[PDB]
């Protein structure tokens, strides 16, 4: 399962 | 399908929190989705996000619409507690503390109509 994060700036 | 809260228990939650502030510590731990049956607005491919402390809502507003390649006319809507914010001028980092879920994470929706 999918446990990145992706950084929004 | 689920949402992220029906895909991970609470307390993977609450220690994927704690862990992911020790590491990026100037960061905010976002989960964004889309709205319940919305359909004019595209789906995200992630779910969990790192937003740093300084983006105030009016920058995140921008940043996902040009995430989701939105036209600039069609509305959008980010909503934290099921409502749009009207202070878009706060940093996230203050929104954070007053605006976070029980197990830690901000959650925020996004809509095309009526906030």
């Amino acid at each position: 399962e999918d446990e990145t994060w992706e950084v929004l700036e | 399908e689920k949402t992220f809260k029906q895909r991970r228990t609470f307390e993977q939650r609450v220690e994927d929190v704690r862990l992911i502030r020790e590491q990026h510590p100037t960061k905010i731990p976002v989960i964004i989705e889309r709205y319940k049956g919305e359909k004019q607005l595209p789906v995200l491919d992630k779910t969990k996000f790192l937003v740093p402390d300084h983006v105030n809502m009016s920058e995140l507003i921008k940043i996902i619409r040009r995430r989701l390649q939105l036209n600039a006319n069609q509305a959008f809507f980010l909503l934290v507690n099921g409502h749009s914010m009207v202070s878009v001028s706060t940093p996230i980092s203050e929104v954070y503390e007053s605006e976070k879920d029980e197990d830690g994470f901000l959650y925020m929706v996004y809509a095309s109509q009526e906030t």
